[PDB]
């Protein structure tokens, strides 16, 4: 475990919307401190998705889990999205991630 | 939903090796089951000592390879110290081992080698002292798995 | 009869020399400890209090002539968490004691490799240790502190 | 102001095929009541200890038969005063095949001890070798032995 | 001989620590359901001594052996204090007890 | 630690005397070589029966005395049993004993007597009858060293 | 603990049978009044056992002590397993508890 | 259940599975509601005319201090039959932080007790409650930190 | 070594009697604590010696030494003998052994 | 290597003082002409008797000193019992001896005096009795030669 | 307080004499179990005066007060001399002191 993406290999179609889980398993990570990566298909410059506008992000405190919804997929929102989260109990602090594909056909 | 109300305590460091730095030696803090806390700083992959007194300083490091091409090849693993009062590298800690006694896999291949090597000792260091774990073959790393490299410092 | 007190977890735990096949952790044994609320359950250490623990272990391997050209001696020890309930390794070691060789014209060849583990981490209330290899039918715990297996709170 | 008794002595590189251990070099302790007598440390105060040597051992070949390189630490203590084996550990350098009329072949094969025991006042440890001809303290730090009261 | 408590007359000063090892002799006993009772010299009444801060216990069940070490020591703890374990086989299930007494001398305060 | 490794069933009760008891008969289940299993429950110094069948009942006591003035000592020991269908108690086995028989141990020193007395039958026993096993002289029981005063029940 | 739930962790087979038992340490709690909860694994509801059939019960108010032998075990009966007794002596009325846990494993 | 004894006395705790409430419970060792006492929604009913002694603690524990404006408060209260209208017989009012709302991530778990006790004369049917403004600050976890009770002197 | 014990093999006819000592050498076990173990000849049973009747120890505390005089010996009595004793420190808690074989011949 | 060639019973005992003792009178067993066996415990300086009967009960102590540091010096001798029976020390055989008449050595130098003391009796002893055989100097005993002080019982 | 102890600090020469004069207040209290207890100068433990010797006591249960004279003074005797007295009435009974300090030069 150590965070668990649940929505492993999607494939939709442009022009729709997939969201995107991931659920906390070490009880010392925060829901607080959540962030978002994705890496285009065929490409190792993973960059940082940022939270606005078509990528709306929900937490749930009481699960511990966040999620991220993104909108309006194109034929360039095809790629491999990973969470993470920013742990802390008492003189450690670390962080923990996940994986998961994302391919989206083009109409 | 849960509550903690745990205390700290002095100087210390368990650093691990990086999984996703190719061919390299690179230390990490932000991971699971590490530590680098109460003022030991990590700058130029080297720790750097906050306060002057007794330590135990230990390390590990896996070697593997994909087959014995070479009955002449030489994996060392040493911690040396460069310190305030002399600016030279000196090794604390020093080990020397020969993965490949055979005579070469000539036919089949798929042999894989392990060989790990452990350096620890207790010295004394003073404030600014800055102690480094290194390999003389980086290609030779096995940081596959989660514990098989790692480096750290302790205040006794 | 008792003197000057001592405190602090402390466990240093060998093998049983009589377990044939197995790697059974005692401590009602001359140089081994096991004091100030350190429990050895299912052969695993319980650690009593938190705070910063010292890790080790040494496991001696010793066979008479190499059988496989494929064989891989590990020693690992491992963690399961309160706060994450999966077991994993905080030190680990591989090791071939066999390059090829396989003695067919030979007299048998007896190999003996060690391997140590030691680091110092963080623990929590309830949080199990455990020190464990892949063939304990290799285990040479013949004469003395050949194998043992310890953590002490700093 | 560092208290707690504590060692780390480090061999003579220019000691003719013997294993001695040295206090007064660059990076070596001897302190707090820990005394070096007959090649031994001697435990100045009851407590636990955290005990540690390694040893690098070099040949330049694999002579005849098998040569086993062994590494122990041992306490003779004063409520049991015989000496017992604390850490100990054995190694064969050479995987048969020893060199058939051909050239060499350097081997370096390093053995590391290390555990927490209970010493009494007047312990004496040693850190051994068996084969002290294959000895390389050639460089530093690569055979050394220590204890800290923990 | 079924629960061996080890030492058997103990004398410590005031402001010391004694432990009270046990070993089970009986391999259908658990090392999970261990108990201790003290008891007041002069008194007639076997309390239980509970687990957690001075009295600390420590359990191997590989030997099934298990201690008691008991720390800050005054001149009230000075008893009988007997082990205890929950023995169960297949449709039989009994207990068993050791032996063994602590007398605790006091400091004497100095005066100038 | 340990569990049971054969399931064994039907009603089954061997219970002893309680030894810190200085003057009665209190019966136990709770030691080393005692049992009360299978549905057997030991109510008021009684054994409740929990199904009808065919049942084995025995039951043996030791008596030892450190002299006997009084020639009228009469040991007995005697099985009881009242069933649902009959609400008196009535004997299944019984055993009378005559101790003594001297000319008053004069004079000299004390000379202790032991007696025991051993009772077993077969009976057919319904759902919550309430077998009893007593005796009339308490003060002479003797369960000071091993197991020598017993009583039991099997549904065979 | 006034009441001691002795077999704290259990693991059985399929069609076994496991002896849960409780000693009274409170000499006001009545071994007439005993009572016994099981509650499944990821089920927030703790369930009334019944005495009979599956469930046998022994007693001894000399020793106030009583088990619950369980026969024919399933896989579904995986659980945490309770004792309870009732206890009064002057004004008082209150009732106590213990603490044990079973696993049983399928086959095939 | 070997002895006699009688006057109405009630001595209840609070319910440690309960959360965020404050649930009266009598059914544990060392708890008395007895000889007439009732026990309404959370509240005391006497059950005679007499004097009664009243008392009552609460233990409040926070983890961390949000606001200044923070107040405690513990009263114990009276509806009687002849004025039908609930007054306070004990009060009283404790601030657990002056200011220092703490700063960082230094978890430092701050406790404050109130106790409360008094005579009175009470008439049958008074109904006595014992009642705090935040429960969410209550630590029953431990034992006897917090409970209400009363006793027919 | 940890408790000496002398007599390593006896041999005597049924009906007399075999004396086994045991010495210590480490000054933390106790002469209080002190066990006997035999293990008949053939069995896998290592049985635990009661003391009481055909079976004496005598102890000594000065010495730290005990031994166990066997009496009226029959057939059934070839076996392995081995002494025991607990020992104790700080926070160290151990036991020791010796070994020993014994035969009669009838 | 050699076997054991007496059979023997009747619980003997027959302790000598440690010579290297100084100034203590601790009881050995092992050495050449001593005896301790058939049950006999020798606890803290103290026989226990491991079975009840008549004994025969001796002890000789050989008191020295080189000079009389006063002239009211006063040697004593007793070997004593508590019982099981009765749990306070009562002694059985006792002496008392004045080794100095009238002289403290004052017109002279120092002068080497030797005094024996000798104990010898019958008693009936039971189980689990201590004895002990005392003085009251310790610093004044002889144990450097041979068997000049000892102490010792035998069952009849 | 209860028991007046009235010289509060005397100081007199090795070879006088001092009395030390202690009055009731509390009238629960009774001059029949009088106790005295002296603490020399420089230890801290209370010694108990022995009410027979040197040290006299003169008790007149009309004014409700003891006294306690010494004859013979040394140069030692200095030190805090304390009174007391054991009351009754109802269910309670208790103890009751006072202070007071001699010093002796020569
Ligand atoms: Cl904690």
């Amino acid at each position: 475990a150590r965070v668990d993406q649940t929505p492993q290999t999607i494939t939709k179609e442009t022009g729709e919307s997939l969201t995107i889980n991931c659920v906390l398993r070490d009880s010392h990570c925060a829901t607080s401190s959540t962030y978002w990566y994705r890496k285009k298909s065929g490409s190792t410059n993973e960059e940082s998705i940022s939270k606005g506008g078509r990528y709306v992000e929900t937490v749930n405190s009481g699960s511990k889990s966040f999620s991220l919804r993104i909108n309006d997929l194109t034929v360039e929102d095809s790629g491999t999205y990973r969470c993470a989260s920013e742990c802390q109990y008492g003189l450690a602090e670390y962080d923990v991630y996940g994986g998961g594909t994302v391919v989206t056909v083009n109409a | 939903r849960s509550s903690s109300r745990t205390p700290s305590d002095k100087p210390v460091a368990h650093v691990v090796a990086n999984p996703q730095a190719e061919g390299q030696l690179q230390w990490l803090n932000r991971r699971a089951n590490a530590l680098l806390a109460n003022g030991v700083e990590l700058r130029d992959n080297q720790l750097v000592v906050p306060s002057e007194g007794l330590y135990l300083i230990y390390s590990q490091v896996l070697f593997k390879g994909q087959g014995c091409p070479s009955t002449h090849v030489l994996l060392t693993h040493t911690i040396s110290r460069i310190a305030v009062s002399y600016q030279t590298k000196v090794n604390l800690l020093s080990a020397i081992k020969s993965p490949c006694q055979r005579e070469t896999p000539e036919g089949a291949e798929a042999k894989p080698w392990y060989e790990p090597i452990y350096l620890g000792g207790v010295f004394q260091l003073e404030k600014g002292d800055r102690l480094s774990a290194e390999i003389n073959r980086p290609d030779y790393l096995d940081f596959a798995e989660s514990g098989q490299v790692y480096f750290g410092i302790i205040a006794l």
